[PDB]
């Protein structure tokens, strides 16, 4: 089939929130993502620490819930632990520290919010998205 | 990238690195012109 | 080691050796009653290794035979954190916590017979002889100590059989598959027991060494085998850490 | 965009300028 | 000089051998071709400069000329950060000029100039034969080499200095004041062996003997320059040696062949002249940074990584070395001679050290120990980053995979080369490399094997 | 004969979290768990019974919150070496 | 005249039975060595603990091996690269369980081989030859080297050398094509094409040859009865074989010049092999083969198979099998 | 094992003295053809 | 005791080597 508009549609916040990336920001969020994420994050597994992964179950198990977009671009701002307890902005890649992260200070919001759609649209994609490290 | 006032000729810097390779197909050319004598 | 650097030490076989104290060194470590005190840098250095032979004839003695190490300058516990306490009566008791605290140790027998041990010193609580209000040459931590499985439970034999992971039956040969006994593997929590002389204390920097030796079961191979009774004499040394 | 066009430009360029001196030398009579 | 097969002996796909004995279009022939290197150096690093993003790591964009120009300290600051882009542009800009020079110099000798040089002066002009002038010529040019070692010598010395990896406070670009020039070190670096923890070269690790050995290098190459043109090959060097072109052209393929082995296998484990903020991690440097990686991420998890014993009965995170220092578990035992700037620092002097490793490590050594993790140089030819059974979607090979695997290549064809020519120098001069004759043929006058 | 890892799947083990064999990745599930409360969890083991997970010193009145929040998964078995050798709870050599 | 120049004359001598030389000097005592500590260790090695995991892996015929699955099995992976002679051991047992044997035969085999090539090389001046023999030989020392030198220097342990056995040769191929996917790398379907090639024109020059046979016996005798050693003449028509063989394609795909067909026989096999080599040796860096893992997708964003991702799915099979216990860490990057 | 070590050593370096002086005793004069 | 088959085979096959080496047909010109 196409890449619809449901296909594109994402779940925007916690709240029930619903929105839908254009092909363009679709494409663009593949774009960073393949750029800077692919690194560690290869068909969304975490190479350094595979017990959290990007697929959809781990992302909704984290807290808060990052299942959503806003909690994606949030955590891409401050990231934190997989409980929400410790901070993360000296061992993940944020905007929020250009000084140690010069790979992501070119990044906009626009880029960050697009980056998190795509990583909540490539798991329908891939059944293989979030899985082991050999898969 | 280049500095600013030299990105008009960034097309141009795109393919200079592989012209050595245009010379060694020329050393041919030259021979077939001759016949491969 | 002395007090060199790891430049001077590497490739030397020195990383595999306790530190010694000194020569003219006759101190005593004087403890109070019922305080317990820290042992830093706690070190085991094997130099002798036996494995109790067992006779096919019975009821006859076993006579430890001595094997040599086929595994290299691999063969030494160090940085081992622990603490001795000192009791009411006057009781001292060793008490391992953590550190580098296993070796796996493969010993070559007259024969050919190639016995792997799980040499350690986990878990290990030792005690003294009650009234001493001091550790001195005298000081003998007797006690027990833990000895795991040789391989864990994540282990695969060469038919990919193993605890929690692999198969549980002979996959080569169908319709023999559940047949053998080694289908089955186990890791049993064998049991040692050690003794710690102590032979030279410095009391002034409190390092104390000493000579060890300590009784403990071989690799059954996950329960494939019984185990042998292995045999280590070495040296160890440590600080204590008086305040 | 452009940036395919002017860079087959300088490519094609480029490319004739060998044998555009291998065939002005056999066409006028130079060493060859 | 004739070109064509009748006049010559030489089909055309071997024309460049009608060049012996023309010395004018030889010359020619090889300013032109210089004039083709330098065309490369220039043309390469002004596609670099363009195709350069440097807020990303060099190494992440396929760059292999732009290393070479931050790691004898242009445009870099600590950390190899980016400074200044105008330096690379520069060295870019200046080898195309002289490349343009040099062209037009080789193409003036090779089809206007003099054919041979000898009949119109002495100095250039040259016989092969006459071994005063090709003792004179390498003189003039290890002359040069000598002073082209001092060249680096004094930018690292007087001109801003090289980039340290190994500088406190952080890697940096510094000025080395005190290069070692004590002959121990520099020349029982010549006598290390050259296997696993020692090196034979590959292993210097500090700028300072790097330095001292090059001021050393200088001096050898302009005194063996001295003496080379004020002797000529004594007796037993003529009796031993090949006189003719391509038997010195054999020679040389040989030193060519061994020095691409070798500068293959420098870029493969050495991070002191190839320092891994610009070429990446050698794969030894990405093996130990998993291990860390996870030693670090299970030690915060609240595993006790000294007692920790794996399925095998061998420490999961730690153990010994067969010398018995403590280094990291797992398959990287076999990297346990790796030494980063990164790794040092929970370094004692029986190898790791639990204190440090439970109380020492800082998120900058875990940040870098995640970036040469996921950066080992693996991958695909078609450039798919990672072991080769994962997916497409990460578009990365190490820049020291690229310099190995090439000068690898071109070390093994060179040494084919060398095979070829001094094989067919040593049958020309005896004479037989048209052929046997069968009038002298010398199997014909031997005794019968059995 | 089910060696003794296939007999604790067998008993509730193999059906919830036991706390006293449970690998670390096993909380992850439980939301504000991995990885903080999680290793504190593995690290005061063993417990005789499931409310005594509430005792855990230093333990932190989110933490207390949460755990109470999700008795309902836990579970105790006797804690078998087979598990816990080697720090298998933290990682048992899965990724 | 003098006792060296004596000796000299006697190594360099043509009319050795076997030429010996000065790369024989070299040659012999180290192909004696290797030979014979290769035959010892194949009847008679211990286990070898190839993972340096302590699993030992018995490589001889004593230890229950038959002639297919028995090996010199590759040192230990604790050894790495490091030099290890039998004068670094504590003890010979500990030698042979730490796989010293392996380095012993393998380091002499190189260096015997390249001095047989040297050797062929003096043989072919002392005879007046043309001197080109080595270099066809190179293309096979080239492979031996790659496989046995190169690939464990960059793989960094001489654990992952290929074993000196013909199971432990398939085991080798089949982690290389797991790790490297060494099918789908150009330079080894140019090895493919250099074999193929290479009996493809063994065959063709052969059977042509024969084909074309003058004849010289008669129906009882060897056809071969008809070509006498040191004969001047020609003892087949290549004219004959020419008009056939530019019938069989066409005419002008045929070679009538036996000089340039030989050296076109040389030269496909020998090319083949450096380019195969040269792909072991690139491969020992990680430069691997193509992938081609998830490179079509359809228009939503799903991933269409190709025949490169069931290679991919079998590769995988391999690479999570292979040295089950070794790995503690979730990337193969040793 | 010393023993054996510096036996190893002089057998070794006395065929490469052997190889190394071999071809230093004017080897291009070994042929059958010209010898200048 | 296959072991004794296999080294049996095997030096048989040596056997043969030296044999033709050393006891080879000489090639004689005629
Ligand atoms: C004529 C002369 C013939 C001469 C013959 C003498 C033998 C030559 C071959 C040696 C064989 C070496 C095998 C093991 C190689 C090895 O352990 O590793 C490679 C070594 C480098 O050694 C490594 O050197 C490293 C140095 O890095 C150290 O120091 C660095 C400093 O930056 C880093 O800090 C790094 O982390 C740290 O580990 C480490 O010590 C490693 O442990 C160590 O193994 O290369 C070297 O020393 C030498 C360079 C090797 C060249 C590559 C072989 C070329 C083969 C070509 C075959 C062609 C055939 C064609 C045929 C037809
Ligand atoms: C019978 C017939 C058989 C023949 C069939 C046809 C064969 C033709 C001859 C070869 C033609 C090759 C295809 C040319 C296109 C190409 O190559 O395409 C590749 C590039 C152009 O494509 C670009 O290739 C890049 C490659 O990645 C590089 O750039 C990336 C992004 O920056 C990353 O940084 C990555 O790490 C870095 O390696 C990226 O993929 C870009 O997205 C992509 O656009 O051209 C280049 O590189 C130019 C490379 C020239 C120098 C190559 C040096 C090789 C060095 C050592 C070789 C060792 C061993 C060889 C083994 C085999
Ligand atoms: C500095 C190094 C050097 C120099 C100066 C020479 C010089 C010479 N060589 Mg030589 N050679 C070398 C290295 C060198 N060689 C190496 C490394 C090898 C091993 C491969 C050889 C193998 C060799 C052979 C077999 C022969 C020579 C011959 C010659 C003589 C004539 C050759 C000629 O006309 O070129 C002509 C050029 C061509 C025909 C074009 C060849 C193109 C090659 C094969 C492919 C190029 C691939 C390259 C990497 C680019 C890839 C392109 C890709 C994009 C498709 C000449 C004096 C001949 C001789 O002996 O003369 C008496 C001869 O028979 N050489
Ligand atoms: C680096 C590569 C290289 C170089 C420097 C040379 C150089 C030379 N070759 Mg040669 N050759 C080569 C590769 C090379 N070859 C290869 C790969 C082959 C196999 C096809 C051959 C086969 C071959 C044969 C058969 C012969 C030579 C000959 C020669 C010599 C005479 C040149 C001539 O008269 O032709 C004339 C060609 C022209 C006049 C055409 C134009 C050439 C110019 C230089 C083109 C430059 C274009 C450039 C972009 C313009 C920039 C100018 C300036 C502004 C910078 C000369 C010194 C001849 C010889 O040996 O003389 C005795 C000879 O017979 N070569
Ligand atoms: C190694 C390279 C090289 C060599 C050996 C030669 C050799 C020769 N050239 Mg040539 N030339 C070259 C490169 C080279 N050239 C280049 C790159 C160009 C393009 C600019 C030229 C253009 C050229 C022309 C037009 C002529 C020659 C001529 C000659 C011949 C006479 C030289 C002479 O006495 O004049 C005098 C020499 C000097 C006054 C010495 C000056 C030295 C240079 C120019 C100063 C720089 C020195 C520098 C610091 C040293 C290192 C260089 C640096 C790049 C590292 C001679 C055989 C002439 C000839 O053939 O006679 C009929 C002739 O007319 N050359
Ligand atoms: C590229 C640079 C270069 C070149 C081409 C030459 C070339 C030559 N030099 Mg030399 N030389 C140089 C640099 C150079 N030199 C420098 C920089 C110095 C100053 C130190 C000298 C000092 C020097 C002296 C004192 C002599 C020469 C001599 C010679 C001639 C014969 C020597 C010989 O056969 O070599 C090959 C060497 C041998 C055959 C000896 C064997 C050496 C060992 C056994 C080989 C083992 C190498 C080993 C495998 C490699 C490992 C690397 C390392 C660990 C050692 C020859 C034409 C001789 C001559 O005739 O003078 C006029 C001579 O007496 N040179
Ligand atoms: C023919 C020969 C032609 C040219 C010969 C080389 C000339 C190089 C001169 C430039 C030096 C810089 C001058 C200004 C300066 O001080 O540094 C300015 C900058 C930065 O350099 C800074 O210099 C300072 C001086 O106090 C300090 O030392 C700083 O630490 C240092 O970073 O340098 C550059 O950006 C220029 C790049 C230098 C690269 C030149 C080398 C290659 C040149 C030619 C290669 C051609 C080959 C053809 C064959
Ligand atoms: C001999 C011969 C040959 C060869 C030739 C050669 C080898 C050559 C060359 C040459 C060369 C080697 C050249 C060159 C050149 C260069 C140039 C011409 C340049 C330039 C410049 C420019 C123009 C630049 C510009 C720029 C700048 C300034 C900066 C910015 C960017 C740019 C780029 C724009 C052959 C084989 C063919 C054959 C025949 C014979
Ligand atoms: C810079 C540097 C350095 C230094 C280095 C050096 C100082 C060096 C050197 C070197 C050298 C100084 C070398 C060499 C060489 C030699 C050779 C390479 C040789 C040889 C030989 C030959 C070739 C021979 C041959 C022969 C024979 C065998 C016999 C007969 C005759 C003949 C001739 C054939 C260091 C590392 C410190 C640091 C880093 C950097
Ligand atoms: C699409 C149609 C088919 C396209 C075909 C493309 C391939 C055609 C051949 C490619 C060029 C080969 O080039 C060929 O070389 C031969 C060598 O025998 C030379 O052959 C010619 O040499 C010279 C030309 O200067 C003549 O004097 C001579 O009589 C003639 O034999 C020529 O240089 C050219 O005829
Ligand atoms: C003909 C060519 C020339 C032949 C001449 C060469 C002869 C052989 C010389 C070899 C020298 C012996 O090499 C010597 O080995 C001893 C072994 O005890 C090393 O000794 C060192 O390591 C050994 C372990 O092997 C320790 O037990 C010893 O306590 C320590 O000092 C020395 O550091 C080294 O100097
Ligand atoms: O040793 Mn024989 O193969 Ca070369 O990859 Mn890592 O190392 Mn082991 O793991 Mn896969
Ligand atoms: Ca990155
Ligand atoms: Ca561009
Ligand atoms: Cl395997
Ligand atoms: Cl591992
Ligand atoms: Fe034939």
């Amino acid at each position: 089939v196409e890449l619809t508009e449901s296909t594109r549609t994402i779940p925007l916040d916690e709240a029930g929130g619903t929105t839908t990336l254009t092909a363009r920001q679709f494409t663009n969020g593949q774009k960073i993502f393949v750029d800077t994420c692919t690194q560690c994050h290869l068909q969304g597994k975490t190479k350094t620490n595979n017990n959290v992964s990007l697929g959809l179950a781990d992302l909704a198990g984290a807290e808060p819930r990052r299942d959503n977009v806003l909690a994606l671009v949030e955590f891409l701002k401050n990231p934190k632990s997989y409980d929400g307890e410790d901070d993360y902005s000296e061992l993940h890649p944020n905007i929020s520290r250009p000084d140690i992260y010069p790979e992501m200070r070119n990044y906009t919001e626009d880029d960050i919010f697009d980056v998190a759609g795509y990583t909540l649209i490539a798991p329908k994609l891939d059944e293989r998205w979030g899985g082991t490290i050999y898969f | 990238k280049l500095p600013e006032a030299y990105q008009i000729f960034d097309p141009l810097v795109d393919v200079l690195p592989v012209i050595p390779l245009f010379f060694l197909a020329l050393a041919f050319v030259w021979q077939a012109a001759v016949g491969f004598k | 080691k002395s007090q060199l650097t790891y430049d001077d030490i590497v490739n030397t076989g020195l990383a595999n050796v306790c530190p010694e104290i000194s020569s003219f060194t006759r101190g005593t470590i004087e403890v109070e009653p019922n305080t317990k005190y820290f042992v830093s840098d706690f070190c085991m250095e094997p130099q002798e290794y036996f494995v109790k032979e067992e006779p096919v004839n019975k009821r006859q003695k076993a006579e430890y035979v001595k094997g040599k190490v086929l595994t290299r300058q691999t063969t030494s516990l160090e940085q081992i954190r622990g603490s001795i306490a000192v009791g009411a009566d006057g009781t001292l008791t060793f008490k391992e916590k953590d550190g580098i605290d296993f070796q796996p140790i493969t010993v070559l027998l007259p024969g050919g017979e190639e016995v792997p041990f799980f040499f350690t010193v986990k878990n290990f609580t030792g005690t003294t002889e009650p009234g001493f209000t001091s550790i001195n040459s005298s000081t003998d931590f007797v006690g027990d100590f833990n000895v795991p499985s040789y391989r864990g439970a994540g282990f695969l034999d060469p038919k990919a059989r193993g605890l929690y992971t692999g198969y549980d039956n002979a996959v080569a040969l169908p319709s023999a598959a559940d047949k053998f006994r080694t289908n089955k593997k186990e890791t049993p929590l064998g049991k040692g027991t050690l003794s710690l002389q102590v032979t030279q204390v410095d009391g002034s920097t409190g390092e104390i060494a000493g000579i060890f030796e300590s009784e403990q079961p071989s690799d059954t191979d996950l329960g494939a085998k019984e185990p042998l009774d292995v045999k280590v004499r070495g040296i160890f040394y440590g600080r204590v850490d008086t305040d | 965009n452009l940036e395919p066009i002017f860079q087959l430009t300088f490519l094609g360029l480029i490319v004739l300028a060998g044998p555009a001196v291998v065939f002005v030398l056999a066409f006028r009579g130079g060493d060859l | 000089g004739g070109r064509d097969l009748p006049s010559t002996g030489f089909a055309w796909w071997s024309g460049n051998a009608r060049l012996i004995n023309l010395s004018g279009k030889l010359l020619g022939a090889h300013v032109a071709h210089a004039g083709l290197i330098v065309f490369w150096a220039g043309a390469m690093t002004l596609f670099e400069v363009a195709h350069f993003i440097p807020e990303k790591p060099m190494y992440e964009q396929g760059l292999i000329l732009l290393p070479h120009i931050a790691t004898l300290g242009w445009g870099v600051g600590p950390a190899g950060e980016v400074t200044d882009i105008f330096p690379f542009f520069v060295v870019g800009v200046l080898h195309l000029i002289s490349s343009a020079v040099l062209g037009l110099g080789g193409i003036y000798h090779a089809l206007r100039g003099p054919e041979v040089l000898e009949e119109y002066s002495s100095f250039f002009g040259y016989d092969w034969k006459d071994k005063n002038q090709m003792t004179n010529i390498i003189g003039y040019h290890l002359i040069l080499l000598g002073c082209g070692a001092l060249l680096l010598v004094f930018k690292a010395m007087f001109f801003g200095g090289v980039y340290d990896t190994w500088a406190p406070g952080g890697g940096d670009v510094r000025v080395i004041t005190n290069p070692t020039l004590n002959p121990a070190i520099i020349f029982g670096y010549l006598l290390k062996a050259p296997f696993g923890g020692e090196g034979w070269i590959i292993s210097v690790n500090n700028m300072e003997d790097i330095i001292g050995g090059h001021i050393w290098i200088g001096l050898i190459c302009i005194s063996g320059g001295i003496w080379h043109i004020l002797t000529k090959p004594f007796g037993w060097a003529r009796r031993a040696l090949i006189w003719s072109g391509e038997a010195y052209l054999s020679y040389s393929l040989g030193a060519l062949s061994l020095m691409g082995f070798i500068a293959s296998v420098f870029v493969w484990f050495n991070n002191t002249a190839y320092p891994s903020e610009f070429y990446g991690p050698t794969g030894m440097e990405a093996s130990q940074s998993q291990a860390f990686t996870f030693l670090v991420r299970d030690q915060r998890l609240g595993a006790n990584i000294a007692s920790a014993q794996g399925p095998t009965g061998l420490g999961k995170y730690l153990m010994r070395s067969p010398s018995g220092e403590i280094i990291f578990g797992g398959e990287t035992m076999r990297f346990w001679d790796f030494r980063g700037p990164w790794l040092e620092p929970l370094r004692g002097p029986n190898g790791l050290d639990l204190d440090k490793l439970r109380n020492d490590i800082q998120p900058w050594q875990v940040r870098r120990a995640a970036e040469y993790m996921t950066h080992a140089p693996l991958g695909s030819l078609n450039s798919v980053g990672g072991v080769i059974t994962d997916v497409n979607s990460f578009n990365y090979v190490s820049p020291r995979a690229w310099l190995a695997t090439s000068h690898f290549v071109l070390g093994f064809f060179f040494l084919v080369g060398h095979l070829w020519h001094a094989g067919r120098a040593r049958a020309a001069a005896a004479g037989f490399e048209k052929g046997i004759d069968r009038e002298t043929e010398p199997t014909l006058f031997m005794p019968d094997l059995d | 004969e089910l060696n003794a890892v296939d007999a604790k799947l067998t008993t509730d083990f193999g059906q919830k979290i036991d706390l006293n064999n449970s690998d670390i990745r096993d909380f992850r599930g439980l939301r504000g768990f991995y990885p903080n409360l999680a290793s504190e969890i593995i690290k005061n083991a063993p417990y005789d019974t499931v409310e005594e997970v509430l005792d855990i010193p230093g333990l932190s009145e989110t933490q207390k919150s949460r755990l109470e929040a999700n008795l309902g998964s836990f579970t105790v078995t006797e804690p078998s070496i087979e598990l816990t050798s080697g720090d298998d709870r933290i990682n048992p050599g899965v990724y | 005249a003098s006792l060296w120049e004596q000796f000299c004359q006697w190594v360099t001598s043509t009319n050795n039975r076997i030429y010996v030389g000065w790369f024989g000097t070299l040659m012999i005592p180290t192909l004696l060595t290797a030979t014979t500590c290769f035959i010892i260790a194949f009847i008679a090695a211990p286990p070898v603990d190839i993972d340096g995991i302590r699993e030992p892996v018995a490589g001889s015929l004593l230890y229950g091996n038959n002639i297919i699955s028995g090996a010199v099995v590759p040192s230990s992976n604790a050894i790495g690269l490091h030099f290890y002679p039998i004068w670094e051991a504590a003890s010979l047992d500990e030698w042979l369980y730490n796989g010293g044997p392996y380095q012993l035969v393998v380091f002499h085999f190189l260096i015997g081989i390249f001095c047989y090539m040297g050797r062929q090389w003096e043989l072919s001046y002392r005879l007046g030859m043309r001197p080109w023999i080595c270099v066809a030989y190179s293309a096979p020392v080239s492979a031996a080297t790659a496989v046995f030198l190169i690939y464990p220097i960059g793989q960094g342990s001489f654990s992952d050398g290929m074993p000196l056995g013909i199971s432990g040769t398939f085991n080798f191929m089949i982690v290389f094509q797991a790790e490297h996917n060494i099918l789908m790398h150009p330079f080894h379907m140019l090895g493919v094409a250099g074999v193929f090639g290479g009996s493809l024109f063994s065959a063709m020059h052969g059977s042509l040859v024969t084909s074309s046979l003058v004849r010289e016996t008669t129906e009882v005798e060897s056809q071969n009865y008809g070509y006498k050693f040191g004969q001047e003449e020609e003892t087949y028509n290549i004219v004959a074989a020419h008009g056939y063989f530019g019938r069989l394609i066409f005419q002008y795909a045929s070679f009538n010049n036996s000089r340039s067909l030989h050296f076109f026989l040389g030269a496909w096999p020998v090319i083949g092999i450096w380019f195969t080599a040269m792909g072991v040796s690139t491969m020992a860096f990680n430069l691997n083969g193509f992938n081609f893992n998830q490179s079509i997708l359809d228009s939503q964003g799903r991933v269409i198979g190709t025949w490169a991702d069931v290679l991919n799915r079998a590769n995988i099979g391999f690479e999570v099998m292979h040295e089950r216990n070794a790995h503690n860490f979730p990337l193969d990057l040793a | 094992m010393l023993t054996l070590k510096i036996a190893v050593y002089i057998v070794v370096g006395l065929f490469i003295s052997l190889f190394i002086f071999g071809f230093l005793s004017s080897d291009p004069t070994r042929n059958p053809g010209r010898k200048d | 005791m296959e072991s004794v088959a296999y080294i049996l085979v095997l030096t048989m096959a040596l056997a043969v080597l030296f044999f033709a080496i050393a006891f080879r047909e000489p090639p004689r010109i005629e």
